[PDB]
């Protein structure tokens, strides 16, 4: 359901974000 | 825009 590295998580600020744990970068919205 | 911060690596996968 959620690709290979991608990873939906939270700041504690309550700012979600996926992270690609591939290429290690920061996305705030979805690639679709 | 959203504050980015410079990423830092939480509990990997």
């Amino acid at each position: 359901f959620l690709p290979p590295g991608w990873e939906m998580r939270i700041a504690p600020n309550g700012r979600p974000f996926f992270i690609d744990h591939n290429t290690k970068t920061t996305t705030w919205e979805d690639p679709r | 825009r959203l504050d980015l911060p410079p990423y830092e690596t939480f509990e990997d996968l």
